[PDB]
DNA sequence: TGACACGCAAATTCGTC
DNA sequence: GACGAATTTGCGTGTCTCGACACG
RNA sequence: GUGUC
């Protein structure tokens, strides 16, 4: 077991609370790694904390060498049979759900020349392409052409009590960005502290099992 | 031609036209000399020893940590006396990033990316040694 | 030569001395009248009228006293047993609660108020038969030999039968008379037992359960648990190129049908459905806590069935192509029933029954009242409790429609033949099968049966393996909580599912965890899982009752901890060596280190049939190579209690010994130390009984030699 | 029938009433037919069983 | 006898692993006398006994050959132009196999089966390439009925009889004799004794419905007397024929 | 399917060629020689399997199938295909059986009791449909059968 | 194969447009040209040409005997051991097998 | 929990106005 | 080109599924 | 329902 002393790598590890409270990630299951996000354009974001529910609305190009109108036109009489502001679809829905709320383990790290600065998560988030345009358009065609238990609208009540926050985009290249990124990697105690916490693994051991 | 129908089982190649795991000491080892900055999702265990429970919320700020690569071994976290071991897990290949949301007075508000994320990392206690120590 | 230890013959003796034979018949029912029994009282616990909210009534705590006998007037007398067997009474100790109920205005709590009465075992903890002495059994005119575990009701002995059934919530795939089809039984604590089943016909998968009409897509399903888009539908079911060709018929069916969003499979859904509020929320609801159960949906996530139904589907393809069928004659997973969640059961459906009409019998009293002060104590009754209780023991129906359930040929009158008659019927166990010509399988003997299941004994006749007996060193494991065993393993570094997507689940790597049928998540590198967890059992924070194991062909870890399994202890070795040695034996036949702190001292452990699957055991310490993980301590264990009267049983044959094990019981001979007392219906007995020279170590262990059935001639 | 362990539980129980004490006959062990048979020629019978 | 019938099939060896059924269930067949019956069995006698490799030809000649068990590879093309698929018939598994089927005897073959496809939208390009067009008609889209194309082309049979399930030679010798018996396992008597090969006078069947509605039913008294003494001599019992010949 | 019958032809060859060599090894005034030569209850293959070795149990034709996983007992290897180990027995009744081969030694036995009590039903049943059909067949007095009619 | 639309999530079937065929869906706009060659390649499993079944080489595999047949004379013999229950009690009963000119089977 | 003989019924083809 | 007539095939439902004796 | 043939 001794063969383990001339071979020590040692790597500091450093925490802060400075983007700890405001700081949200986002999972994509739907998208292969290779293609990004952040390059297509966004026209709106939107927001409710209190649920942790996102709404995100991607804008996407009218008329490019790939795009048959004819299909457009029809799911735009279809829908109008007001959601879009233009003559065709260019705009993609994206919807969440709140995942692991009890968020405390997880935490993102970041690793620079010789530190890594780990800050705590608050909530982790999957955003999923959600199409219900469709299901109001066939609704308001069929209505056109034709003329103590707690249940689901309670919640849906619920969810309706809060307000909606509307949030702006910054992505690839900002000061802005890099800025957070100062803010997330500035550690400010750069002097090796000692005396942070002791538990010796008689203590720890007893404490994640409880006797009881 | 940016925009290509993907493939579900060769999501990661999804070539259509014209897997190898990695140990984290080799993985971190390989990032260091590129000299590199990446973001890293990495999970920790469940109470952590502290002064009832402990997570990074009810803590402090500055120097906590101590990562040791061992040779023929593994990547091993210290906090001083507690002994932990990291290891990848589920290697993600889908898209996960991670932005920064801000809320203003009432509805104003900024939201920026800051990055991806491509690795996921679990770190946990070893009970080997903390039952040899006990029973010791 | 290698060093052998003869010695561990002792550990035997002992170890029956904490539990075995007919101990944990005992152990069933002193459980039940201390855990199960508060457990019920918790779950009905407050009951009102509607007439006008400011009535109602609470239940704090409930225990039951000693076998006591109510006469003439105010007598409260103990008696013992062989009183209520000449007298044909029937043995019972009343259950007195303190309940609180609010009369008029002011609340009135009274203290040791009389429900009803409940039979006692003979040898239980409440009985006077328990922790007394030889010289003091004479004086109560009983047999000290007794083993005991029967009724006496009526003065007749009655002894309820173990019953053996197959495993609930689990998933099966069996191949039926056109193809193969998987099966899933759901069925918890509260009463709800459902049966779905995924079949494949014409490349098209369809899901059949009781409550729809007919077959709904598993496409249209998936769209209605909340996946939407087809793609990550596919990634959970699974990325391969053999996987695709089978799934892509069934897509495109469901493309054909003009159903995409969450709405349109609903309204699909609540119109093929038909019942005897609207159909969206109903297929809503039927989707939420109606197929199953036994997985729980939070606020209305219905991610985790879904991804349930995607192995069970992949699980299906696997199967599909291919001769790997799973098969109902193993017996990891068939489960045995003792009498106590029986009489747990019946006792819930009473006080249920008890509580709901006592709420009508103050009903129809509120608002035509004559006073202003109304009282519950004199609107009560205690002959219900004791009728029912009397009528399902002596009578022998089980009807409980409540449970939706009937079952007869339970309890059986003890045999008092001989004393081998009375001890053999103790370890005989019921099939749920009925006498039929058509088995063969299950009344094949088995190979996954070892040590468990006497081979030897069974009746011949008709029922050729139906009836089946008990072994000599074996354990039923009571039921526990799983709180501290997910603790530890979500601290161990398991992950997740709600995290990941589906295509890493097709990953060879990863690996899922079950625990009683439930999905916990992923985990990776899965030999640590099962070191540690193995590690932290031989320590002791975990019960030692808790078992783990891993299939490599499905790569998923199983982690059970329901009651109702056969345990039997076996000796550790490590490496090349038994850790038991002459000075940890030397010290037990000097009267300290016993079995308990052999446990405790992570030298012996406790193995199930699902998890001794993956180890090797050694019969000898001769026979001990590098792979064996533990060693069995006797191999004359496997014969059972009547096959252990036969000597030299291996050089009989098995029909010789069958014949031999089947007349054992009906030999005649002495019954017991008192049988000038006991009347019985038909008594046979011997003059002049002889001792069996050629005698065997289970003749001792039984103690044989004071109740002889023979003659030396 | 082809019932062997007749004859060796004869056998058995002839020398232990010739002895005096009881002979085990447990399943795979108890004794053998090699020191029983010798023990029955010290009395002076037959060795087997004639 | 029968009460002392009860064992499963007894000539157990690895020479003939064939499934048949012979004990009380057998027995039981015969006296229900069902039409739909289990384990077909049918013998037949060549003309040329000592040739072998003619008996391989003929072998090849009664028997359900499909076509994606010919088939080496098949591809369904995309291109600015109406797309079609293109089946690559193998010679050379046909020239060991030594089939009679050729790419027009294919084409032939799925120009009248069950599959809604008929000799407009179908060609043979080369030697032994075949290419279907698919058209665009009748219930939906081409698309969807390319799915439902590539699924029957191996259902669909080039030669043989459908439900001749799977034959095998046996040889027969003696001091200097030697035969090749062919065991036919399927149903269609009057099928499988109405080709070149086999000789259609000695061959006889297991199914008593087949031998009667084929040969008749005065020739369907004297298979079941021989079927009920095979049944009984290989058990070791002994009964009369005339006991046999009253039932019968 | 080769490997399995090119080993069984192996181990017959091991009890035959034993019980062959035994016949030499008796005496004339052997009680279960002479009544094997007699045949009154007994035969060869009962000396053979009493006194050489018992041979191979086998079950429903074959050998003894798996019952955890590819493995037969716990107490073997995992896909070990050895004969002692799957199904083959060598010690005799008169030397004593190892509790894995007393094993596979009752497990046939239970193979002829599971058998014996079905046949009685279904044969029962064909022997009470066959005689509802033939009973008033009867012959006549000039050599012809007739029935009711 | 199994192709799905990065933009909606959905998959594609492909029909013809007004220049050339396309790949179309039914749930979001998307089309893709198609060019020059598209195409994938599988292979179905071909069939086997299976074996000649009896025969004096299958009998090669058991095991006979030697033991005189009353038929012809022959030391010629093949033996089988089969398990069997008569009407009293059990016994194993052995199949006669004649390896000449004749060959026959009978059970004793 | 196997056996197939009865009805009951819908998809489909030759035929003639 | 369009309507009445007769064929073949998937699917619905009913009956048992050996004898004898003794005791409670 | 149990026990034997
Ligand atoms: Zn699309
Ligand atoms: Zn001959």
């Amino acid at each position: 077991n001794e063969e383990d002393d001339p071979v020590v790598q040692e790597i500091d590890v450093y925490l802060a609370k400075s983007l700890a409270e405001k700081l949200y990630l986002f999972q994509y299951p739907v998208r292969p790694a290779s293609m990004t996000y952040d390059d297509i354009p966004h026209l709106s974001a939107k927001i409710k904390p209190k649920q942790q529910k996102v709404e995100l609305e991607m804008a996407i190009d009218t008329l490019n060498p790939n795009y048959c109108r004819s299909k457009g036109e029809q799911i735009a009489l279809n829908v109008d049979g007001s959601t879009y502001s233009s003559k065709l679809m260019d705009k993609q829905t994206f919807c969440s759900s709140q995942t692991t709320s009890n968020t405390s383990r997880y935490a993102a790290a970041l690793y620079r020349q010789g530190e890594l600065h780990l800050t705590p998560l608050h909530g982790i988030l999957q955003l999923r392409p959600s199409f219900s345009y469709l299901d109001k358009a066939d609704a308001k065609h069929r209505e056109r052409e034709a003329a103590r238990v707690q249940s689901y609208e309670f919640l849906q009540k619920k969810h309706a009590e809060e307000p909606w926050v509307h949030l702006h985009y910054y992505g690839l290249r900002d000061s802005r960005s890099e800025h957070e990124r100062q803010y997330l990697l500035c550690p400010g105690s750069s002097g090796v502290e000692n005396t942070e916490l002791v538990k010796s693994p008689s203590e720890y051991l007893m404490m994640l099992m409880p006797p009881s | 031609r940016r925009p290509a129908p993907p493939l579900t089982p060769g999501r990661l190649p999804s070539i259509r036209s014209r897997p190898k795991d990695v140990s984290v000491a080799e993985l971190l080892r390989e990032l260091s000399l590129t000299k590199e900055e990446e973001l890293l999702f990495l999970q920790l265990p469940d109470t952590l020893p502290g002064q009832n429970a402990c997570t990074l919320a009810d803590l402090t700020e500055g120097q906590v940590g101590k990562l040791l690569i061992r040779k023929s071994g593994r990547v091993q976290l210290l906090l001083g006396k507690v002994t932990l071991d990291v290891t990848m897990g589920t290697a993600c290949s889908f898209l996960q990033e991670l932005v920064s949301v801000g809320l203003g007075d009432s509805r104003t508000g900024e939201m920026t990316v800051l990055g991806h994320v491509k690795h996921k990392l679990v770190c946990s206690p070893d009970f080997e040694s903390l039952l040899d120590h006990k029973h010791r | 030569p290698i060093p052998t230890v003869e010695e561990k013959w002792r550990l035997l003796p002992a170890f029956l001395k904490v539990k075995g034979l007919v101990k944990q018949h005992i152990d069933s029912f002193n459980y039940f009248i201390n855990v199960e029994i508060k457990k019920i009282m918790k779950a009905n616990e407050k009951v009102t009228s509607d007439a006008d909210p400011m009535w109602y009534l609470k239940y704090l705590n409930i225990y039951v006293g000693l076998p006591d006998v109510e006469e003439s007037f105010n007598v409260t007398r103990p008696v013992s047993p062989h009183e209520c067997r000449l007298r044909d009474m029937t043995y019972s100790a009343p259950i007195t609660v303190d309940i609180e109920y609010t009369r008029g205005s002011q609340r009135i709590i009274r203290n040791a108020l009389p429900i009803g009465r409940m039979p006692i075992m003979l040898r239980s903890s409440n009985c006077v038969l328990t922790g007394k002495t030889p010289a003091e059994f004479a004086k109560l005119n009983e047999c000290p030999l007794d083993p005991g575990g029967y009724f006496i009701v009526k003065g007749v002995e009655k002894v309820i039968l173990i019953q053996e059934q197959l495993s609930k919530n689990r998933i099966i795939v069996e191949a039926d008379r056109k193809g193969a089809v998987g099966a899933s039984v759901t069925s918890s604590t509260h009463e709800k037992k459902s049966r779905t089943n995924m079949a494949v016909k014409q490349g098209r998968f369809y899901l059949r359960h009781n409550t729809l009409s007919e077959d709904i897509p598993i496409v249209i399903i998936f769209k209605a648990m909340g996946v939407e888009s087809d793609q990550e539908i596919v990634q959970m079911i699974g990325t391969e190129e053999h996987v695709m060709a089978a799934f892509g018929p069934s897509l495109e069916e469901c493309q054909k049908a003009q159903i995409f969003t969450q709405m349109q499979a609903l309204k699909y859904i609540g119109n093929k459905v038909r019942r005897q509020k609207t159909k969206i929320e109903e297929a809503r609801e039927l989707l939420a806590s109606t197929i199953l159960t036994h997985v729980p949906v939070k606020e209305f996530n219905f991610r985790a069935k879904c991804i349930y139904t995607a192995v069970m589907v992949r699980r299906v393809i696997l199967a599909q192509g291919d001769n790997k069928v799973d098969d109902r004659d193993y017996y990891g997973n068939k489960r045995l029933e003792l009498a106590g969640q029986l009489l747990s059961l019946l006792f819930e459906d009473l006080f249920k029954k008890f509580n709901s009409e006592m709420k009508k019998i103050a009903d129809q009293v509120i608002p035509k009242q004559r006073a202003a002060q109304f009282d519950v104590v004199k609107h009560m009754r205690q002959d219900q409790i004791t009728n029912g209780m009397v009528n399902a023991i002596s009578t022998g129906n089980w009807s409980l429609k409540r449970f939706k359930m009937d079952r007869q040929g339970v309890t059986q009158v003890l045999s008092r033949l001989s004393y081998i008659s009375a001890l053999g019927m103790m370890t005989r166990i019921s099939s749920q099968f009925e006498k039929t010509r058509k088995v063969s399988g299950p009344r094949s003997l088995q190979p996954s049966q070892w040590g468990m299941l006497c081979p030897s004994d069974t009746p011949e006749g008709e029922a050729c393996g139906l009836v089946k007996n008990l072994a000599l060193m074996t354990h039923i494991t009571t039921d526990m909580e799983d709180g501290p065993i997910v603790k530890l393993a979500s601290n161990l570094g398991v992950e997740d599912v709600n995290l990941l997507c589906g295509e890493e689940l097709s990953y060879p790597n990863v690996f899922l965890v079950f625990l009683n049928g439930n999905i916990l998540g992923v985990i990776r590198d899965h030999k640590k899982l099962v070191n540690t967890f193995r590690l932290m059992r031989r320590a002791g924070y975990i019960n030692e009752f808790v078992s783990i194991s891993t299939n490599l062909t499905d790569r998923c870890v199983y982690i059970s901890s329901d009651g109702g399994r056969l345990c039997r202890p076996y000796i550790i070795v490590k490496k090349q060596k038994p850790a038991v040695t002459n000075k940890h034996m030397e010290e037990l036949a000097q009267g300290y280190r016993n079995f308990e702190d052999f446990l405790h001292e992570s030298l012996v452990e406790y193995l199930d049939v699902n998890e001794e699957n993956d180890c090797n055991i050694a019969l000898y310490e001769h026979t001990i190579n590098k792979d064996t993980t533990h060693l069995e301590i006797e191999p004359f264990t496997l014969l059972g209690v009547c096959a252990g009267l036969i000597p030299y049983p291996h050089h009989n044959q098995s029909p010789r010994n069958t014949y031999q094990c089947a007349m054992g019981k009906q030999a005649m001979g002495t019954i017991g130390y008192n049988q000038r007392n006991r009347i019985d219906t038909l008594m046979y007995l011997l003059a002049y009984p002889q001792k069996p020279m050629v005698k065997t170590k289970t003749i001792e262990l039984i103690e044989f030699e004071k109740l002889p059935a023979g003659q030396n001639a | 029938r082809m019932t062997v362990g007749k004859l060796i539980e004869l056998l058995a129980g002839k020398a232990g009433v010739l002895d005096g004490r009881f002979h085990y006959g447990t399943a795979f062990g108890g004794s053998k037919v090699k020191d029983v048979c010798e023990d029955l020629v010290r009395h002076g019978y037959n060795y087997l069983g004639k | 006898p029968g009460t002392q019938m009860t064992l499963k099939t007894f000539h157990f060896a690895g020479v003939a692993s064939m499934n048949i059924t012979l004990g009380v269930p057998r027995i039981k067949e015969i006296i229900n006398a069902s039409k739909a019956i289990s384990t077909p069995i049918i013998t037949a006698q060549l003309d040329k006994d000592d040739d072998a490799d003619y008996a391989r030809l003929v072998k090849g000649r009664i028997e359900k050959t499909l076509l994606g068990e010919i088939s080496e590879y098949i591809e369904e093309v995309f291109l600015p132009d109406d797309c079609f698929i293109l089946v690559k018939l193998s010679l050379e598994r046909i020239r060991l196999l030594r089939l009679e089927v050729n790419a027009e005897t294919v084409r032939y073959s799925i120009c009248t089966s069950k599959l809604r496809v008929k000799p407009g939208d179908v060609a043979v390009h080369g030697e032994a390439v075949v290419c279907v067009t698919p058209r665009e008609n009748s219930k939906s889209s081409m698309y969807y009925v390319l799915q439902f194309l590539k699924e029957d082309l191996p259902k669909v049979v080039v030669q043989g009889i459908p439900e001749v399930s799977r034959a095998v030679i046996h040889i027969d010798e003696q001091s200097g004799k030697e035969k090749y018996k062919l065991l036919v396992e399927g149903d269609n008597l009057r099928a499988v004794m109405a080709t070149h090969g086999v000789k259609g006078t000695r061959t006889t069947s297991n199914n008593t419905y087949e031998v009667e509605k084929t040969l008749g039913i005065e020739a369907a008294r004297t298979t079941i007397i021989n079927e009920i003494q095979y049944t009984m001599v290989n058990h070791g019992m002994s009964i009369d024929r005339r006991h046999v010949m009253l039932l019968s | 399917e080769t490997l399995e019958a090119l080993i069984l032809k192996e181990l017959s060859v091991i009890r035959d060629h034993a019980g062959s060599a035994c016949l030499r090894e008796l005496d004339k005034s052997n009680s279960p020689l002479t009544m094997a030569l007699c045949g009154s209850k007994g035969s060869f293959i009962n000396i053979s399997q009493m006194i050489a070795c018992v041979g191979q149990q086998a079950i429903s034709g074959s050998r003894v199938p798996d019952g955890f996983e590819n493995r037969s007992l716990p107490h073997f290897e995992k896909h070990s295909k050895l004969p002692a180990a799957k199904g083959f027995v060598a010690n005799s009744f008169y030397s004593g059986l190892t509790p894995t081969e007393f094993f596979f030694h009752t497990m046939a036995g239970r193979e002829g009791l599971v058998d014996t009590a079905v046949k009685t039903a279904e044969t029962g049943y064909m022997q009470r449909r066959l005689v509802k059909s033939l009973e008033d067949l009867c012959s006549q007095y000039d050599l012809t059968v007739r029935s009711s009619t | 194969m199994l192709l799905f639309c990065p933009g909606c999530g959905n998959g594609l079937i492909v029909e013809e447009g007004q220049r050339c065929h396309r790949f179309s869906c039914n749930t979001c706009p998307y089309v893709h040209n198609i060019t020059r060659k598209v195409t994938n390649r599988k292979y179905p499993k071909l069939k086997e040409v299976d074996d000649v079944l009896g025969g004096a080489a299958a009998w090669e595999n058991v095991d006979s005997t030697a033991e005189s047949c009353p038929k012809c004379e022959h030391p010629r013999a093949y033996f089988m051991q089969l398990q069997t229950r008569s009407a009293d009690e059990p016994m194993t009963t052995f199949y006669k097998c004649c390896n000449a000119q004749c060959g026959h089977r009978w059970r004793d």
